[PDB]
RNA sequence: GUAGUAGCAAAUAUUCAAAUGAGAACUUUGAAGGCCGAAGAGGGGAAAGGUUCCAUGUGAACGGCACUUGCACAUGGGUUA
RNA sequence: GUCUCCAAGGUGAACAGCCUCUGGUCGAUGGAACAAUGUAGGCAAGGGAAGUCGGCAAAAUGGAUCCGUAACUUCGGGAAA
RNA sequence: CGACGGAAGCGUCGCGGUGACCGCCUUGAAGUACAAUUUCCAUCGAGCGGCGGGUAGAAUCCUUUGCAGACGACUUAAACGCGACGGGGUAUUGUAAGUGGCAGAGUGGCCGCCACGAUCCACUGAGAUUCAGCCCUUUGUCGCUCCGAUUCGU
């Protein structure tokens, strides 16, 4: 008989399996539609995140109630130090999907991205990519390179140029293996981007090439992981009366009797986090560059010369030194998590999306606490210099 | 370099036992200084002086010592057919009047 | 077959050194840290049991892990009005 | 499950509970991890029985001193109202 | 060798080299006695003995990490960095012990002195704790830098 009452069934079945992500590293399922005469440029980038802090604000939204108001909101910093492209990748369009058709590296390849072709750097003889590396040094040879190359522009019609990360001068990841990835080429000619990706073979693409202030973003990667978790946690279904016999964390019925199987759509105790997913609309309120004002925490209203790391560090993260991104809300992933942002695939002309961000205040206090103090020199002129 | 050797270590026990079982709070810094001997010394046979087994139940079973000043002293087993060639014996060592301060691993002369 | 699976989880708790031994988380000594807390986990007796008492020794079995151990096994001793 | 004798110090009304001395004892197979579910013990913003057949369970009250104590009543009580 | 072919191109075409067929010539077929699979192909795969050329690694266990975790698994680390102390940063509590006091309700002796006194004040936002899953790090101290094991081939 029908169920006596009605309401929406618990948890969304758009996110099976939950299972453990086959991978650490968020994957870019999609990328931006590509458009030819716009110039070309890298559509995707990988960060770390740092640590969460919040901002005010003066709000400028017509008709809301918040106009001409100051209003505080969570941000998540994301450390985004410039990243090396040492290879580039084409596809061919056929009736089965993109087809990889040859890939073509660079002469010289970093120690850290070497360190991702091994399970045991130190032990191993390091030879990966030594014989490769050889035929840049041969006339023959560089016309083999530059023959791989032209038949990619004849026949690749998706490029990616394959780039990795400069974990080294994060120090506080303590880690020496370096994160590769592809990022897609939108804009111009297929000829343009190949030229595009082979101009910058050993070279540095900062964030702001790729990203600024403003715009909305998404960030994919992989969730906080929980382990073993039973249903009133994992699915959010109700307990049951404190009286129940055998427990009360539970679903009581599992199924009617027919079927006589237990169905995929019912809540089942297993593996809670360490999910991949992909979340939209990321607003970038701050860009910080290296070398310039822009990578304090100084504003427009508060002049107190202070970093943007608060006192004491990024908790289990450490001292944000690179270029970093500030996004509005918070990031998939713990602390310390490769995190991939990507370019929005939607046209953003919400007002939201297009509203101009003036941060008034950074908070920088410490967050392995209830921090007082926005600087060290504050809190020891607060204590006669301690 | 040189299989005899004697040395006083600061062992922090109160980040080593954070967490642990009240009834077997005492008895894991048995096992840690265990532990902490072998890797210090590479000795398997470690052996607790009962002075410094006295220390560590001083408070009881639950609160051991936020810290501990201990020696170290690596030697020769010379008895028949011994299973290893060395053993650690772990003693206790005096504290200086200023405490732990500014105390790092000393080695102790002959 | 089930299956080396269910299961060993009440009565707060053990640790260090040395001795003995083919073999020691479990025997013994010493030191420490705890418990019973006198309506006791202390010291006796009535029923009931019948040698379980004591010493020495011990291949196996048994003491639902183990034992060098013993209320087990073997030999001997022990209850005086 | 099974009759009975002896019975220290402190706190306190108290052979209550809690701690200690004499005496006894660490005998309950151990080791490593700290998922779900469970068993036992807890806590919780704001609301306060809306939960549920039903306040089940839990919480709240609790000792002592002083003040004060209604209906009703078989005049004794009710009353620690 | 050259060009072309990317939808799975693994093929096509051109030039040169070379064999066969064909052309011409020569010679043979039987008694294999009336049929008995007309064994002989390419598709890789090879397994071996030789003759040349080419190549001179990884994975896993043990250890480590906690961005992971029931166990497996997973993310890290393994001659320079790592590890153990210590220091600084950060945070929690709320001002340590000792010394001194012409602070302290008072009280007991002596002839102001002495004794008792919870508490109070100064040194003292002091002392204690702070990664165990916090941050930086030699001013400084110390150790270790790898004995091994199991496999894997077109
Ligand atoms: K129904
Ligand atoms: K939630
Ligand atoms: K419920
Ligand atoms: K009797
Ligand atoms: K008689
Ligand atoms: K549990
Ligand atoms: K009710
Ligand atoms: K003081
Ligand atoms: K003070
Ligand atoms: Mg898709
Ligand atoms: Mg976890
Ligand atoms: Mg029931
Ligand atoms: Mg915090
Ligand atoms: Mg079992
Ligand atoms: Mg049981
Ligand atoms: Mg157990
Ligand atoms: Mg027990
Ligand atoms: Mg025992
Ligand atoms: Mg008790
Ligand atoms: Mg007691
Ligand atoms: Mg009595
Ligand atoms: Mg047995
Ligand atoms: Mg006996
Ligand atoms: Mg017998
Ligand atoms: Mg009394
Ligand atoms: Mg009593
Ligand atoms: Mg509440
Ligand atoms: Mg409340
Ligand atoms: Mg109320
Ligand atoms: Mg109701
Ligand atoms: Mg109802
Ligand atoms: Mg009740
Ligand atoms: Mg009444
Ligand atoms: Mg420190
Ligand atoms: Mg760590």
């Amino acid at each position: 008989s029908h169920r006596k009452f009605e309401h929406p069934r618990h948890g969304s079945l758009g996110f099976l399996p939950r299972k453990r992500a086959a991978r650490h590293r968020g994957k870019v399922k999609a990328f931006p539609k590509d458009d030819p005469s716009k110039p070309c440029k890298l559509t995707a980038f990988l960060g770390y995140k740092a640590g969460m802090t919040h901002i005010v604000r003066e709000v400028e939204k017509p008709g809301s109630k918040l106009h001409k108001k100051e209003t505080c909101e969570a941000v998540t910093i994301v450390e985004t130090p410039p990243m090396v492209i040492v290879g580039v990748v084409g596809y061919v369009k056929t009736p089965r999907g993109l087809r990889c058709l040859n890939t073509v590296w660079a002469q010289h390849l970093s120690e850290d991205i070497k360190r991702r072709f091994y399970k045991n750097w130190c032990k191993s003889k390091k030879k990966a990519f030594l014989k490769y590396s050889k035929k840049y040094e041969t006339d023959e040879g560089k016309k083999d390179i530059q023959a791989q190359l032209e038949k990619l522009k004849k026949y690749a019609c998706v490029i990616r140029v394959l780039a990795h990360t400069q974990i080294r001068k994060m120090k506080g990841l303590k880690q020496k293996k370096a994160h590769l990835m592809e990022i897609q080429v939108n804009g111009g000619s297929i000829a343009q981007k190949v030229d595009f990706a082979y101009g910058f073979f050993e070279k540095q693409v900062p964030v702001d090439a790729v990203f600024q202030k403003d715009e909305m973003i998404d960030i994919i990667g992989v969730t906080k992981g929980k382990g073993y978790e039973g249903v009133v946690t994992r699915w959010g279904v109700t307990r049951l009366p404190r009286k129940t016999h055998r427990g009360l964390r539970k679903v009581a019925c599992i199924g009617a009797w027919h079927p006589a199987r237990v169905s995929f759509t019912v809540a089942r105790a297993g593996q809670n986090g360490y999910h991949h997913r992909t979340e939209m609309n990321k607003k970038v309120y701050k860009l910080g560059k290296v070398g310039q004002e822009s990578h304090t925490a100084l504003t427009e209203f508060d002049r107190t010369e202070k970093d943007i790391t608060p006192i004491g560090g990024f908790p289990h993260y450490g001292v944000v030194k690179e270029d970093y991104l500030l996004i509005k809300g918070c990031c998939v992933g713990t602390k310390k998590r490769v995190v991939t942002l990507r370019q929005s695939l939607l046209n953003q002309t919400s007002r939201v999306a297009l509203e101009e961000i003036k941060l008034k205040f950074i908070d920088t206090s410490s967050k392995f606490g209830h921090g007082r103090f926005q600087t060290t020199q504050e809190k020891q002129k607060f204590y006669g210099r301690l | 370099k040189e299989e005899v050797v004697s040395r006083e270590y600061t062992i922090n026990l109160h980040k080593r036992l954070h967490g642990c079982t009240f009834k077997k709070k005492a008895p894991t810094a048995i096992k840690e200084i265990r532990k902490f001997a072998q890797k210090a010394m590479g000795t398997k046979d470690v052996r607790v002086d009962v002075k410094l087994n006295k220390q560590i139940w001083s408070r009881g079973i639950r609160s051991v010592p936020r810290r501990v000043r201990v020696r170290i002293a690596r030697k020769r087993n010379d008895d028949e057919d011994a299973k290893e060639e060395l053993y650690s014996l772990v003693t206790v060592a005096e504290i200086p009047a200023e405490g732990l301060k500014g105390l790092g691993t000393k080695i102790i002369e002959d």
